[PDB]
């Protein structure tokens, strides 16, 4: 029963400050790699920060490099994010999500939180593409969305599936293998720097967002999304 | 298979200058494990050598390999060889090392399909092997656990190899 759940979202203005709180049960935390993920409105995932189980390496992203703390206690199970000097753009949900490694790399996330919101107002790397933006399909019909990275990544390429109101879900690795219980009908396919997820059969459960993510090196990073509507 | 490469490889690195250790001997079970020595210093690339020597029956030989992402930004272009470890080692033919499987080199070894219910695979993290009660004629193989490519600033990652020299024993 892995469990993550996320605590001290709220409403915070430029410049102010804000906490956040991992709270983690069902698993061994002292053995477990965590990362802070959050998703600002319209966009895709982006990788905050990490720390290791020891506390001895610490990293940040750039745009909150110098302004954000990460901090673990693993006796509590409890991972916290100390925000100061916040910014509108820091504005979205964040979440902690668990690292495993598959296939070859370990920049996967296993498990997600729900996700506590942050709003901050008062009135080099990998880019990853993705097309189309969005896709309105029938029942029993065949889609096949793309994703394109700046850089050559080999098949270190994942695919997450994210239902509306929940965390994303890894759904396939490498590029083209399928993650325990995901159905026949996806298949992935690509490498170098063009990749492709198909759907053969469009059944009612396949309504979401998917996202894809380059696993080949630090940072991080995913596409925009694609919306799939079951009309 | 056919895959070519030395022990020094990009390293420019002699044998002196190598900094050897030997196996973290834990019973029937022999460990060399690189995950904290292949870490990106300021002095990199320097070169780690496991040195693993069995003279004993039914030894389990378990090396440790961190992968791409254990940790962020120290390991991004590692390279374990060969590939399919193992499988497959690496022998000494003439100075240049070569690929060869490892159950023609020793008869009777025993390779599980899972270490801890994942593939022996170095793409898992470990590989792990048990060698059979009898060995008849010395044998030496190697593998390669190397992070010299990894570049985080101006530190640079080391080269880990794991030397296998086993003995004759049995009758």
């Amino acid at each position: 029963e892995v469990q993550l759940v996320e605590s001290g979202g709220g409403l915070v203005k430029p410049g102010g400050s804000l906490r956040l709180s991992c709270a983690a049960s069902g698993f061994n935390f002292i053995s477990s790699y965590i990362s802070w993920v959050r998703q600002a409105p319209g966009k895709g995932p982006e990788w905050v920060s990490s720390i290791t189980s020891t506390s001895t390496d610490i990293h940040y992203a750039d745009s909150v490099k110098g302004r954000f703390t990460i901090s673990r206690d693993n006796a509590k199970a409890s991972l916290f994010l100390q925000m100061n000097s916040l910014r509108v753009e820091d504005t979205g949900v964040y979440y902690c999500a668990r690292r495993y490694c598959r296939g070859g790399t370990c920049y996967l996330f296993d498990h997600w939180g729900q996700g506590t919101p942050v709003i901050v107002s008062s009135g080099s790397d990998i880019q990853m593409t993705q097309s189309p933006s969005s896709v309105s399909a029938s029942v029993g019909d065949r889609v096949t969305i793309t994703c394109r990275a700046s850089q050559a990544i080999s098949s270190w390429l994942a695919w997450y599936q994210q239902k509306p109101g929940k965390a994303p879900k890894l759904l396939i690795y490498g590029a083209s293998s399928l993650e325990s219980g995901v159905p026949s009908r996806f298949s992935g396919s690509g490498s170098g720097t063009d990749f492709t997820l198909t759907i053969n059969s469009l059944q009612p459960e396949d309504f979401a967002t998917y996202y894809c993510q380059q696993a080949a090196r630090f940072p991080i990073t995913f596409g925009q999304g694609t919306r799939l509507e079951i009309k | 298979l056919s895959y070519e490469t030395t022990e020094s490889g990009d390293t420019a690195v002699s044998e002196d200058s190598y900094d050897k250790y030997a196996s973290q001997n834990t019973n029937k079970e022999y460990v060399c494990d690189f995950t904290d020595q292949l870490k990106p210093t300021e002095s990199g690339p320097k070169v780690k050598k496991c040195e693993v020597k069995v003279n004993e029956p039914l030894i389990k030989v378990k090396i440790i390999c961190p992968l791409k992402g254990s940790v962020e930004k120290l390991y991004d272009n590692i390279e374990y060889v060969p590939k399919k470890s193992p499988y497959v080692v690496l022998t000494k033919e003439e100075t240049k090392l070569k690929e060869k499987l490892l159950s023609k080199l020793i008869y009777g070894l025993l390779i599980s399909p899972t270490v801890n219910e994942k593939e022996n695979n170095f793409k898992e993290g470990v590989i792990e092997f048990t060698l059979p009660p009898v060995v008849h004629k010395a044998t030496v193989f190697y593998f390669i656990c190397d992070n010299s490519k990894t570049e985080d600033d101006n530190k640079k990652g080391n080269r880990g190899i794991v030397e296998v020299y086993v003995e004759p024993y049995g009758n």
